[PDB]
């Protein structure tokens, strides 16, 4: 019973009271022989990227990759991690070390548009962004990526649009809500903008972007 | 049992060798010792000097002003000193003076030595022979301690920049004798080697009539045959040299035993793959010394040597942007970036950084050929000329350096100006299949088909593998042809065909104008059932080829 | 996913135009009570 | 006074070779970056076109094809081009097979 609570727990959405995941991500490291598995160091993976701990973030995540050097499940926030360091020689390799074996996976086609990213490359990788959300649905990183490339340089009348395709297409996420509401603001429209963020509160409580916003 | 007794003697030994060699303030193998004790497989500070603290109050002085690059100042106040420990300092600061001063008194000057192939050096001599006759052991005692056996390590090394050769040898052999792992004196003793029989002379004399200073070093250490120096010089000179191998084999694999986790030796051993144009397996070993050891460059110029034939071209590029992030000042770094920079073809950049690689440390002469090389691709003859030509004269005895400016007449029509070139090349490295089919096509092409015949036939058999030979078979089977003997170009286009057999149906091209010729004469002899199957064997080849024998199978066929 | 930059803003022209004027005022009158 | 006593940022003797100072431009050498820039040599816009050949090169040859003329609209329409057109709302999973399907597979009018 215990094991399996911890284990299920590892899992759960952060932003809420994380200390009591640390507490039972901790209880699972040492009493049981799962001290450094591949959940256990993706949960901690996780919350250093939720809390921009970006440092132990690329620790982490190297310590796991050296073992598994195409696990899916972490390969996103490593991607981000790499991208908010500018390690443009590691993301490249990682780039040509996933074009190479996994060209139908979605991962790879967001990892080279990332690199572009990372390069000053929007126009361009507006494609590649594109490419991933066409290769699979449901993925949050590469069409939100896509909204970036809108909202970053010039075209602002349909960034609106690409942020509300991001809202309605995924629901449950404050995030797209957040920079709809943001955009909003940046064409100077006040009342949604305002109308917005109160929904996005209302979705996630506890995060220091929407008080911000 | 024993060898767990030997591994804690070791450790031992590996401290105390790291300890005074670093506390003496040279570093060449200071810091080789610590790199042995770090890889030494798994199993209270020790120091001493006999020094008084008047005097040792100096040696701080002496020691802090040594690092600080103020050699000059350490000699004006250690020059009264009479401790031989301290007298070894004076003169190493003084040594070292004149060796950083040469330094920066010629960096425009890339190609060193002597036209023809001190005194302000003689005065370093003279007081080394004039303090060591003064104390009172000179060596040959069993009490002889540490300093007075690094004392002779100076002058052997001063010795041979004076181009004193055979008594600098005798020199290190003495300091070496009253003490052993001291890893810079070994390669100033493997450099004064310079031929393989020299070796079998020197090697012989370090198991007959040489011993270690049993009180200096450990027990259970100065016995020859479970010492590791001479095991580290057996693979070493042995291999550099690319000598013949005795007590080789016995000794790596009892080194790899007690050093699992030594950088340098898995190194040593991935370039040995490296030197036998097994690239497959090189890759395998040197990938595990990037995983393990990030930062080394000191093999790696191996490493972005093989990347570049296997034409992995991005993981090169990895490594040059990784390895120019470390630091842009050391030969290595230097060449592991114009090799990232030649395979994009960029040949205008990629000739600086191999000026620039040399530039720093003039001893790798290895980047003279690579120069050249880039300049060739630049159809710029008469620049190449001369790069490939300074590396000769840095070296006689190099034989990528004569094969590469061979070439490089070869390239022009001048094809008997570059037999000379390639005859000397031939001298260096005898046992090559390369070198030979070369001179082969040079006869060739300067009619003198006589000749040319028996060059292939040396090729033939300095070839590890019968695949190689189809390229030889069906030009040597040519030469016959000119030469009129058609029963005798027979055989040899008996065997070309045959390796196509052999390597499960090969197909190459090569064999398919081999098999095509030898229907022909069949046709001629009358035998058309012999001479049908070798063109239904032959009609997987070019257009033009498959038409020919067709066109034979038909008419044999009829006749059949 | 990655996040942007949050919204930050910084002095305007407007406010700190006022500012100059404001300080021009007090630069400007005090002299007259000297004078 | 005292200027090499203090030891808190590189100095001249933390270098190995003192006169490596001579040259001191290294440094100041930004690197050609692995893959676009090989066409720069080509052409001595473009750069940037052959960025895009050369990571589109890690294709399968019905993948390249079905992304040989994709364009995708802000809104979430996307186009695709048949060398007919395939407009429709991208993130549902059955548009993208139906492309795949008259891309590679089969279709006959017969009178």
């Amino acid at each position: 019973k215990e094991i399996m609570k911890n284990l299920y727990k590892i899992n759960l959405s952060k932003y809420i009271n994380t200390e009591d995941i640390t507490k039972s991500n901790e209880i699972l490291a040492k009493d049981y022989k799962l001290a450094d598995n591949v959940d256990v160091v993706r949960s901690k993976v996780d919350i250093c990227y939720t809390q921009c701990k970006f440092n132990e973030c690329l620790e982490l995540c190297e310590t796991v990759l050296e073992n598994d050097e195409f696990n899916t499940n972490i390969l996103p926030a490593y991607i981000g991690c790499l991208y908010e360091l500018s390690n443009k020689n590691k993301l490249f390799l990682l780039s040509h070390r996933l074009a190479e074996t996994f060209p139908k996976s979605a991962i790879t086609w967001f990892s080279v548009a990332t690199y572009y990213m990372s390069l000053d490359r929007i126009s361009e990788a507006q494609k590649y962004y594109s490419k991933s959300s066409i290769l699979d649905p449901s993925f949050a990183a590469a069409w939100l990526g896509f909204a970036h490339t809108y909202a970053l340089e010039g075209e602002q009348d349909q960034a609106l649009t690409a942020y509300s395709t991001a809202s309605r297409f995924f629901p449950g996420m404050h995030l797209p809500k957040l920079f709809l509401g943001m955009q909003f603001m940046a064409m100077n429209s006040l009342n949604l903008a305002e109308s917005y963020f109160v929904l996005a509160y209302d979705i996630c409580p506890n995060d220091p972007l929407v008080l911000n916003e | 049992d024993s060898q767990d007794k030997i591994i804690h003697d070791i450790r031992i030994q590996l401290r105390k060798a790291a300890t005074e060699l670093s506390r003496w303030k040279l570093y060449g193998s200071s810091k080789w010792a610590a790199e042995a004790l770090a890889g030494l497989a798994e199993a209270i500070p020790q120091n001493g000097f006999g020094l008084s603290e008047t005097e040792y109050d100096l040696y701080l002085l002496g020691s802090t002003l040594f690092d600080a690059k103020e050699f000059d100042r350490c000699v004006f106040f250690l020059k009264d000193v009479t401790n031989p420990y301290l007298k070894f300092l004076k003169l190493y600061s003084k040594f070292l003076s004149w060796d950083k001063k040469s330094q920066e008194s010629m960096e425009n000057i890339l190609t060193t030595g002597k036209f023809t192939d001190q005194s302000n050096i003689s005065s370093i001599l003279k007081e080394i022979n004039t303090f060591l006759e003064s104390y009172e052991i000179k060596i040959d005692d069993d009490e002889a301690d540490l300093g007075l056996a690094l004392l002779y390590y100076l002058r052997g090394v001063i010795l041979k920049q004076e181009k004193n050769i055979s008594k600098a040898m005798s020199s290190f052999l003495k300091s070496l004798s009253c003490y052993s792992f001291n890893w810079s004196c070994w390669l100033e003793l493997m450099d004064c080697l310079q031929k393989v029989d020299d070796a079998l002379l020197l090697n012989n004399y370090l198991y007959q009539n040489f011993q270690f200073k049993f009180s200096e070093n450990l027990g259970s250490q100065r016995t020859i045959e479970f010492n590791i120096m001479i095991k580290f010089f057996k693979l070493k000179v042995f291999e550099e040299l690319n000598g013949q191998l005795e007590d080789y084999f016995e000794d790596l694999e009892f080194l790899l035993q007690v050093f699992p986790n030594f950088t340098f030796l898995k190194a040593y051993n991935a370039t040995i793959s490296y030197n036998n144009l097994d690239y497959v397996t090189a890759e395998s070993r040197f990938d595990d010394i990037v995983k393990q050891d990030p930062y080394r460059l000191n093999d790696l110029e191996t490493y972005s040597n093989i990347l570049y034939v296997m034409q992995k071209n991005s993981k090169l590029a990895y490594l040059a942007q990784f390895v120019s992030q470390i630091d842009r000042f050391r030969p290595e770094t230097c060449c592991i970036i114009a090799n990232y920079y030649s395979a994009r073809q960029e040949h205008e950049k990629s000739i600086m950084y191999f000026r620039r690689a040399l530039t720093l440390d003039k001893k790798t002469t290895n980047a003279w050929t690579l120069m050249g090389h880039e300049f060739v691709e630049l159809s710029n003859s008469h620049a190449a000329i001369e790069c490939y030509r300074r590396a000769v004269d840095i070296c006689p005895r190099d034989f990528k350096a004569w094969f590469g400016l061979g070439q490089a007449y070869a390239l022009l029509d001048m094809h008997l100006y570059s037999l000379y070139y390639f005859q000397k090349a031939c001298t260096l490295k005898p046992w090559d299949r390369r070198i030979w089919q070369v001179l082969g096509e040079c006869y060739s092409k300067t009619g003198n088909k006589v000749e040319a015949i028996k060059c292939y036939k040396r090729s033939i058999k300095a070839s590890q593998t019968v695949d190689q030979n189809t390229s030889i078979y069906y030009r040597l089977a040519q030469l016959y042809e000119e030469l009129e003997d058609l029963q005798e170009c027979k055989k040899f286009m008996m065997k070309c065909v045959d390796v196509e057999e052999l390597l499960e149906g090969i197909v190459t091209d090569e064999t398919v104008k081999a098999r095509l010729w030898l229907a022909i004469f069949e046709i001629k002899a009358g035998n058309y059932q012999l001479a049908y199957d070798y063109a239904m064997g032959v009609s997987s080849g070019t257009s033009q080829e498959i038409e020919e024998a067709r066109m034979l199978a038909r008419e044999c066929r009829r006749h059949m | 996913m990655i996040r942007r930059a949050p919204t930050t803003l910084q002095l305007s022209h407007d406010d700190v135009t006022s500012l100059i004027d404001d300080l021009n005022e007090q630069k400007l009158k005090q002299q007259l009570n000297i004078e | 006074s005292s200027s090499s006593y203090r030891d808190s940022y590189f100095q001249y003797r933390h270098l190995p070779a003192p006169h490596h100072i001579l040259y001191a431009e290294w440094n100041q050498d930004i690197l050609a970056l692995p893959d676009e820039v090989a066409n720069i040599t080509m052409a001595m816009m473009t750069s940037e076109q052959n960025s895009n050949r050369y990571w589109n090169s890690f294709h399968d040859e019905d993948d390249w094809n079905l992304f040989n003329g994709m364009e995708l609209e802000s809104n979430g329409v996307v186009t695709f081009a048949g060398q007919e057109t395939i407009t429709g709302s991208i993130f549902d999973r059955r548009i993208t097979q139906l492309a795949y399907a008259r891309n590679n597979g089969w279709h006959e009018l017969a009178l």
